[PDB]
């Protein structure tokens, strides 16, 4: 049997590093008018604006790829005891496949 | 009856000091599932704290050999066109090569680190 | 319930009756011509028209009494009865599906 | 059928309303309890003294606690407990030592079924900081069994009245730990100033044994 | 147990942001540097948000142009014209 | 002589044998051992937590399997003996597949804003003679503002035992059964659904074979 701090080590989303500037492939799964919502793999999707230039094959199920700024998006604000959460990570999309 | 003091101490606690009493006659349906399958921790209400002094979360980070040796490569050569897939499980990255044989490097047997990095280096060229 | 099971069985009888007094001894007496008739008998003389008399059946004078949503272990029928709601949750999440599977397909 | 319920507290409780002025509210507390360990308090707050009462007990049996007692008649042990600002110090007593308590606390203590307790309460004697206070103490206390499965030990009673015959009470469940517990010579405890010098002799007071009725 | 994470300083760690004048040397007679770091119109010396410097180097900067203007080489009321063509690095937008 | 079909599972050490149903493999390709950023953590989920990779946290999935297999023992056991199991969360992205989940067994959601009082004022809201869920599945412990929920507190007040799914910042603290892993994402609810809802329903069968067999007999 393989151990999980094993499983953990030969995971992708170790070996990725920070997410910073990382162009990772994802699939759209979800729309709203032009707000796609893509999966990029770990724990959050993430929200990006239909690019208007070739803007139809922008569709469920579509492959694009994303540079990935941000993993999940929190920030502690005044008087906060925790951060407030977005639930959405960050990401630029670039094209497709 | 019951008891809705959720503080006090447990469900299980509550409903098995009201039953040797003589109070809740009938035992619920779960009093006999949990006495057999009990969790391993006793839900009790508990307050969160804050902690204030010199108290550290003894929650640590993960790092790798492997991890540093990446700082070095992400340093150098910049993330590749390659990109990156996280979907599919066993997805070996160009840096995942770079590690893998700057591995095969140290363990076939050598003393240093610039020189480590110069052939394979020239390895990952051919 | 039995009481609007006996009401109904009252106002079959009753209006059965009611055609028979005025004149109508054959089965077909409608509703216009029952309020009609208790119209001439009890002549009504109030601005109300529900405070005027009325001969409806118990099903329009009776309001609507829900169903017993739980039978005789517990174990409610529909699946979002906690909700206390169930019906108007129900159809929300109707019309979300056939939105869902629509667009999987595409007064 | 077997919960007697006494009342405790009540108060005529004014607010003040727009319109009418000063609006009488009655609050209530009472506690709920049968001679055999259950027992719960609750307050019960409406316009009339019945009401009041009707809502008080109903939610008090919602309400309700359980105490472990030592031989059925006392507590385990001493609890010395502060809620808020009232300073309860209980001492478990042996038996026809009687209820030399507080009222309250002698009527709470007849609805659980404790019988010989010495109970001194200090600081602010508010009725309701008093119950809850009391009701901390009596369902954190920590009982022989506990101790000895905590402990790993024998849990051993020597009284005067039988002499030096050692009486086991609780024994550990589980596996008994060999090593013998660390005598530790001159203990830091904190000791109560009261309690030396009631030992000492030094408490003159005109007060504090006197004659009074049963229980 | 070859596979559990091990405890070593954080890599991948960025080093830490260094101003523009870190490591380098505030003259009272660099009146060209100074009148980069005051204002063009009012001869106001510019706040950290503004010069984006670090706190040591603010300092030299505030003393270094009260220095230069009390011993008279800089004007106070108004940057030189002639040092208004300098490299901008102020982050201050005052047209439109 | 009811107390055998009542008594024998609870004697046999996983009687419904669901430790076949889930493997440290398959929480990890469901992505369970994802956690929050560490200023998300909570004091009492501290004790579950891997490590921070990165500042993002990981749960540890050994005692994400222990605490899973005593949950689904524990589900299977009350829908064996015919409790009530309700699923409750605060999604509104996986409220349908909660809901869908409940109709495809016959189990109950509640997937709304849970309005004051469902659990405790329940005989004046429903009916007088109204049973409880004897079970309560919260798949998501928060509400949608980030607070542990009204129904956790509710259900701890009215002596009904909850298995819920924890996350970092979750408070497993009134819950019975505690499943430490992720509920944030759409492979690891999907697996969630599924194995409680083969448990349930393989609880079923069981229970009518059972008695199928005791009838025989
Ligand atoms: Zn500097
Ligand atoms: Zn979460």
């Amino acid at each position: 049997v393989e151990s999980f701090a094993s499983m953990l080590r030969h995971s992708p989303l170790t070996q990725m590093g920070p997410a910073k500037d990382k162009l990772v492939i994802g699939r759209i799964f979800h729309i709203v008018e032009n707000d796609l919502y893509i999966d990029f793999g770990g724990k959050f999707h993430c929200v990006c604006r239909r690019p208007e230039v070739d803007g139809e094959k922008y569709q469920k199920g579509t492959r694009v790829r994303l540079r990935l700024l941000d993993l999940e998006l929190t920030s502690r604000f005044l008087g906060a005891t925790t951060d407030t959460t977005v639930l959405e990570a960050n990401a630029v999309l670039l094209g497709i496949q | 009856a019951g008891s809705r003091l959720e503080t006090v101490g447990s469900i299980f606690s509550r409903t098995r000091d009201l039953v040797r009493a003589g109070v809740l006659k009938e035992k619920p349906l779960w009093f006999d599932v949990y006495d057999a399958f009990p969790p391993l921790r006793e839900p009790v209400f508990q307050r969160p704290r804050v902690r204030y002094g010199k108290a550290k979360a003894p929650i640590q980070d993960i790092w790798y050999h492997e991890d540093r040796i990446r700082a070095k490569f992400y340093s150098v050569y910049g993330s590749g066109q390659r990109a990156f897939d996280l979907f599919n499980p066993n997805f070996k990255s160009t840096c995942q090569r770079f590690v893998e044989k700057y591995t095969e490097l140290q363990k076939l047997g050598e003393t240093d680190e610039e020189k480590l990095f110069v052939e394979t280096g020239k390895a990952l060229l051919a | 319930e039995d009481f609007i099971k006996k009401q109904i069985e009252e106002f079959n009888i009753g209006k059965r009756h009611l055609a028979n007094m005025m004149g109508e001894d054959p089965e077909t007496f409608t509703q216009e011509d029952i309020d009609r008739a208790i119209a001439y008998l009890f002549p009504s003389g109030l601005f109300e028209k529900r405070a005027r008399p009325v001969m409806k059946h118990p099903e329009q004078i009776f309001p609507r009494q829900r169903a017993i949503q739980w039978g005789e272990d517990g174990r409610p029928f529909h699946y979002l009865f906690y909700t206390g709601k169930q019906s108007y949750y129900s159809l929300m999440h109707d019309v979300y599906g056939m939105l869902l599977n629509l667009e999987k397909h595409q007064r | 059928e077997d919960f007697d319920t006494r009342i405790l507290e009540v108060r005529n409780v004014f607010t003040m309303t727009a319109k009418e002025g000063r609006k009488k509210s009655i609050r209530v507390l009472v506690a709920v309890g049968n001679g055999k360990g259950a027992a719960g308090f609750s307050i019960g707050k409406a316009t009339d003294r019945m009401d009041a009462f009707r809502k008080a007990k109903n939610r008090a049996v919602h309400h309700l606690h359980y105490i472990e007692r030592y031989e059925d008649h006392t507590i385990f042990h001493d609890i010395s407990l502060r809620f808020k600002r009232t300073h309860i110090k209980m001492k478990k007593q042996p038996k026809g030592y009687g209820l030399r308590c507080h009222r309250a606390i002698i009527t709470i203590c007849r609805l659980i079924g404790i019988k010989d307790m010495y109970a001194k309460v200090s600081g602010s004697i508010n009725m309701l900081s008093l119950t809850q206070g009391l009701f901390r103490g009596l369902s954190r206390q920590e009982t022989h069994q506990q101790l000895a499965d905590k402990k790993g030990l024998h849990v051993v009673e020597i009284r005067e009245e039988c002499g030096p015959l050692p009486i086991v009470v609780a024994s550990p469940r589980g596996p008994l730990r060999k090593d013998p517990e660390p005598e530790d010579e001159v203990p830091d405890v904190k000791l109560d100033w009261e309690d030396v010098k009631t030992a000492q002799g030094m408490k003159r007071s005109v007060w504090s044994n006197l004659k009074r009725a049963a229980t | 147990n070859e596979d559990l994470p091990i405890s070593m300083e954080n890599p991948y760690k960025e080093p830490l942001k260094k101003c523009i004048l870190c490591g380098k040397h505030v003259d009272y007679k660099n009146v060209q540097l100074l009148s980069q770091f005051v204002s063009p119109f009012t001869g106001c010396i510019y706040g950290r948000h503004i010069t984006g410097l670090c706190g040591k180097k603010q300092k030299e900067i505030t003393k270094a142009i009260k220095r230069a203007q009390i011993m008279g080489f800089m004007p106070v009321t108004y940057k030189d014209p002639a040092y208004l063509k300098d490299p901008k690095v102020c982050n201050i937008r005052y047209r439109e | 002589f009811n107390d055998k079909i009542l008594n024998e599972p609870l004697k046999h050490s996983d009687f419904f044998n669901v430790k076949e149903l889930f493997s440290v493999r398959s929480l990890f390709d469901a992505r369970v051992h994802l956690g929050h950023k560490a200023g998300c953590r909570h004091r009492f989920m501290e004790p579950y937590i891997f490590g921070s990779r990165l500042d993002h946290d990981i749960i540890d999935l050994e005692q994400t399997a222990t605490h899973l297999q005593l949950a689904l023992n524990f589900t299977a056991h009350m829908a064996y003996r015919k409790g009530i199991i309700l699923f409750i969360s605060r999604n509104r992205q996986f409220s349908y597949l909660i809901e869908n989940m409940a109709r495809d067994c016959g189990e109950y959601a509640h997937t709304r804003y849970f309005r004051g009082g469902m659990l405790t004022n329940a005989r004046l809201l429903f009916g007088p003679t109204v049973r409880l869920p004897d079970l309560i599945i919260f798949l998501h412990t928060l509400n949608n503002i980030f607070e542990p929920h009204v129904a956790v507190r509710d259900a701890a007040k009215m002596n009904i035992p909850t298995v819920g799914i924890v996350d970092t910042n979750c408070n497993p603290c009134l819950i019975t059964y505690p499943v430490p892993g992720n509920d944030d994402s759409p492979l690891a609810v999907h697996l969630y659904c599924r194995l409680f809802q083969t448990a349930i329903t393989r609880a079923k069968e069981k229970r009518q074979q059972v008695e199928a067999l005791y009838r025989l007999q």
